[PDB]
């Protein structure tokens, strides 16, 4: 009858990569999709022969990254997005889905942000939305007109003429426990 | 926390904002350049202003991280690109004066008009009208009028501006911890690798005047052949053993000799390559030209275009009304955006220019993964050298015959090869001594080896000595002949063309050796060669993130500059010109000038000699000429400007000759001037209070 997996792929807007949200929570819509995906990398389980090991909970983390930043949403990866914005575990299972949205997310006058600077790397599934200024030595400078203090949240600066690699990509990450089963969804 | 733990964070903050601001500035500049209007010229001063302010602010903050205590090459070299400021260490009054001076020279060069000596109501600008006369006219007198009207109505306006420009630029460059403005121009070609074995600024001068001595026989034979063919036209005007006159070289300054090709054509019965008619007859357009260029670049292994190249970049004249300056150029806007702005036509030279600009794009596409400060050519020669070497393979009549433009029945004899090689040498070989001599003059002027009272004397001395070109009329220190060229009046480095030619032919030899070419170097096509594409692309990607010597070593297997590839390219032409210049004279003497045979030597035996006595002598000579022609019933108003002084030694002697007013080509005969002096010998030295023994008039 009903299987909630939509309303996350046809949403009118996605947040920035540093402000990703999840869903609590039908897999034939991945192949015959409204938008043809550019990245279909699935780790752990396979896309073909998928609905045989049933899962009791599915999380869908959705955000927007740069075109060259789609590579960094994968297990065991090093980058700005992996270290400071969005981290996946080394034993992550599930599929990573992405598609180009230069006609949608780059037309408006809105802005998309990413955390370039942070004090140390981030844990998997950790959200960091702080606007506190980053000092190279430490502490809080609270003054941009100084030395060693920079704004952490940098802007993608999306323009419809940037070309592939700097274009907006809407990334939706499906993650499963593969071992948690309180007998809820199967 | 420490240095090298915070300088990379500073460069991480810099790059991710400089990319955005540079992209906005480039977008505004493109929007102006394709849509020149009132509201689009205003937007560089709102975008480039923020970009320059951000660049100078981050350059001031970059000085807090010393170049010591950092070991990794990319961030240290990025700090080397920074720290060296975009904010000159110069006074506000002096900086405003320098900006006013540069604007004044640009305005004088752009809006300088030369009027005819008779009926002065029509006047010609340099690009409308004077370049047409310098390119197409075979008249001696019209060419001399256009050559002397320029540098006297324009160069005389540019002389004191250039003097104060030299002073202010030396003051500015000494504040950058250099010694000269020429040394500051040589901040490129400056590498350091290990143990002090890097390329120095002083090594560039040694390399270029070793290369210039290595190109002396080929250029001497080409000069002798051009001089021989410039005697069929212009009889009794060019000495068989002397230098070439400066106004008979195809343009205003003698930079390119390529407009002398109809006069000095070998085997004029054989037609040259011109695929324009077959280009029009096959229904080609701009899209077909650029798609064929992309097909050529794919065939070696270089990638496609970014698909924003085909959309954003214009490739035709705009049908809707939009004012555009139509100069072929390739745009690297940043953030993955590459564009070409050119108003191309269905023409063979437009085909080669499209290949040139797409070579620039493909060189720009390769180093996009580098940091923003290292997204440039490894030196100022590689970028244009890649651009020209990508167009050498497609101009050969084997790539043209493959595409179907050239008919298969075209005769590829050994005479068309000589025609092509001579046209190339007029384009390429004939501009190397000019470039070397002009940059040597500018370097010695900035260094101080040429005093301000010996600018024109030294300039024409080393123009005769190196280029082999003699001035048609004498120029004293009131003139400024270098400033009459665009690159000197607009403050542009000029040795990049010399290094462009050297690196272009070195790259051509390397890529043709890699692509297993068999025959001569000039008949080489690097198309359909993946091996050449790999070695090419491993050099374009490095950008500046590596010294130019070691990225030159990776492609041509030599760290140093070599001209052996260039001499091997023109080897059939060299051995043809050796046979052609067998009964002629190869070389020139710096003693002959067009005014040499009609000039009178005057020696001074002391009352003193200022510049106020030269004017008195010229006035006395002009009055003697008027008095002598008055008794011949020929009333002519000779003046001070009609008396020219050459070989001015201010202690002992000088030479002079008289020219008819309104006609700079009409030199008065030496017997007439001597008769005038003998007729008016009393009141030509009564004002000086000296007898005829002091001024002997040899
Ligand atoms: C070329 O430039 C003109 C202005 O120099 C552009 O005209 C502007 O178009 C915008 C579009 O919304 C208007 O808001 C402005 O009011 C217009 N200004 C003027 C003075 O007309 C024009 O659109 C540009 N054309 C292209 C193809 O870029
Ligand atoms: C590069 O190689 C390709 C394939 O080897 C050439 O393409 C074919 O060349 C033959 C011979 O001239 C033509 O008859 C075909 O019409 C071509 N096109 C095909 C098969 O699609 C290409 O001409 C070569 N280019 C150069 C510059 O050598
Ligand atoms: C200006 O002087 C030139 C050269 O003195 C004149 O051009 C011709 O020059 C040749 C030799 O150089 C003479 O034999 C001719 O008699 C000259 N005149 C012509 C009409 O050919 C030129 O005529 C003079 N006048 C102008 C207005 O240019
Ligand atoms: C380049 O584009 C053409 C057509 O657009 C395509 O056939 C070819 O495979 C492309 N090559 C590469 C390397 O992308
Ligand atoms: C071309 O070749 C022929 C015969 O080999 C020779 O006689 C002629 O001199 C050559 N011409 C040139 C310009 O090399």
């Amino acid at each position: 009858n009903l299987c909630p997996f939509g309303q996350v792929f046809n949403a009118s807007n996605f947040p920035s990569v540093y402000a990703w949200e999840r869903l609590r929570i039908d897999y034939a819509v991945l192949y015959n999709s409204s938008s043809s995906f550019s990245t279909f990398k699935c780790y752990g389980v396979s896309p073909t022969k998928l609905n045989d090991l049933c899962f009791s909970s599915v999380y869908a983390d959705y955000f927007v990254v740069k075109g060259d930043d789609v590579r960094q949403i994968a297990p065991a990866q090093t980058g700005v997005i992996a270290d400071y914005n969005y981290k996946l575990p080394d034993d992550f299972t599930g599929c990573v889905l992405a598609w180009n949205t230069n006609s949608v997310d780059s037309k408006s006058g809105n802005n998309f942000y990413y955390r370039l600077f942070r004090h140390g790397k981030i844990k998997p599934y950790e959200r960091d939305i702080s606007n506190v200024l980053y000092n190279s030595a430490g502490g809080t400078c609270s003054s941009i007109s100084q030395l060693g203090c920079y704004e952490p949240l940098k802007s993608y600066g999306f323009t419809p003429t940037v070309g592939v690699g700097y274009q907006p990509y809407r990334v939706v990450v499906l993650s499963f426990e593969l071992l948690n089963a309180p007998a809820t969804v199967c | 926390s420490t240095t090298e733990d915070r300088a990379k964070i500073f460069l991480d903050n810099f790059n991710h904002e400089a990319e955005d601001l540079s992209y906005q500035s480039s977008l505004a500049s493109w929007e102006y350049n394709t849509n020149i209007s009132d509201e689009n010229v205003q937007k560089m001063d709102e975008a480039g202003a923020k970009w320059s302010a951000f660049y100078e602010e981050q350059s001031k903050l970059a000085k807090n991280y010393p170049l010591e205590e950092i070991q990794t090459v990319p961030v240290k070299l990025q700090l080397q690109i920074l720290q060296q400021s975009g904010s000159p260490v110069l006074s506000e009054d002096k900086s405003k004066r320098l900006n006013s001076i540069l604007n004044a020279m640009s305005t004088i060069y752009s809006t300088g008009k030369v009027c005819k000596p008779n009926n002065p109501q029509e006047c010609f600008l340099l690009e409308p009208g004077l370049d047409n006369i310098m390119g197409t006219s075979k008249d001696y007198n019209e060419r001399l009028w256009a050559w002397e009207g320029w540098r006297a109505e324009v160069g005389k306006q540019l002389r004191p501006l250039y003097e104060e420009y030299v002073v202010l630029k030396n003051e500015m460059a000494r504040g950058y911890h250099y010694e000269d403005y020429g040394d500051y121009w040589r901040r490129d070609y400056e590498t350091e690798e290990s143990s002090g074995s890097g390329y120095s600024r002083d090594q560039l001068m040694k390399d270029v005047d070793r290369i210039f001595t290595e190109i002396k026989p080929l250029y001497e034979h080409l000069h002798a052949y051009v001089r021989t063919k410039l005697m069929d036209t212009y009889p009794f005007h060019i000495s068989p053993t002397g230098c070439l006159p400066a106004h008979l070289l195809g343009d205003m300054w003698g930079r390119f000799w390529t407009n002398l090709y109809p006069l000095t054509v070998p085997f004029g019965q054989k037609p040259n390559i011109d695929v324009t008619d077959a280009m029009v007859n096959q229904g080609w357009d701009a899209n077909r030209i650029f798609k064929e260029a992309e097909k050529f670049f794919v065939s070696v292994g270089l990638p496609n275009m970014t698909e924003g190249f085909w959309n954003n970049s214009m490739l035709t004249e705009p049908g809707d009304g939009r004012k555009v300056v139509c100069h072929p150029t390739a745009w690297d806007l940043g953030k993955g955006d590459f564009r070409i702005k050119m108003c191309t036509k269905v023409t063979m030279e437009d085909f080669l220019t499209a290949h040139h600009e797409m070579g620039h794009i493909q060189y720009d596409m390769a180093y996009a993964t580098q940091p923003y400060l290292l997204r440039n050519g490894a030196n100022e020669g590689f970028h244009e050298a890649v651009g020209e070497v990508m167009s050498l393979s497609v101009a050969t009549p084997k790539h043209l015959k493959t595409m179907g433009l050239l008919s298969p029945d075209f005769l590829e004899d050994n005479e068309t090869e000589i025609n092509f090689l001579l046209k190339q040498a007029l384009n390429i070989v004939g501009t190397l001594p000019f470039t070397y001599m002009l940059e040597k003059w500018r370097w010695m002027v900035f260094r101080g080896e040429i005093p301000k009272e010996e600018w024109m004397k030294k300039w024409w001395e080393m123009k005769r000595d190196l280029v082999g070109v003699v001035e048609p009329v004498p120029h004293d220190e009131t003139y400024c002949d270098p400033a009459s060229l665009f690159h000197v009046a607009n403050d542009y480095s000029f040795i990049r063309y010399y290094t462009r030619t050297i690196f272009e032919f070195q790259f051509h030899e390397a890529l043709c050796r890699i692509a297993q070419h068999d025959g001569p170097l000039h008949k080489c096509d690097i198309s359909n060669s993946t091996d050449a594409g790999k070695k090419l692309h491993q050099m374009l990607s490095v950008g500046k993130s590596q010294p130019w010597t070691v990225t030159l070593k990776d492609i041509v297997d030599s760290r140093n500059m070599d001209v052996g590839p260039l001499l091997r390219y023109f080897e059939p032409l060299y051995t043809w010109l050796q046979e052609q210049n067998r009964k002629s004279h190869v070389g020139w003497n710096t003693d002959w000038s067009p005014y040499s045979d009609q000039s009178i030597k005057v020696r001074i035996s002391l009352y003193e000699w200022n510049d106020n006595e030269m004017y008195l002598f010229r006035s006395s000579v002009a009055y003697a000429m008027r008095e002598y022609f008055s008794k011949k019933n020929q009333p002519i108003l000779f003046g001070v400007e009609n008396v020219w002084v050459s070989n001015l030694k201010p202690r002992i002697s000088f030479n002079f000759h008289v020219t008819s007013p309104g006609n700079v080509s009409d030199i008065i005969p030496r017997s007439e001037v001597e008769g005038a002096i003998r007729m008016s010998r009393s009141r030509i030295n009564d004002a000086f209070r000296l007898d005829d023994n002091s001024l002997e008039f040899l």
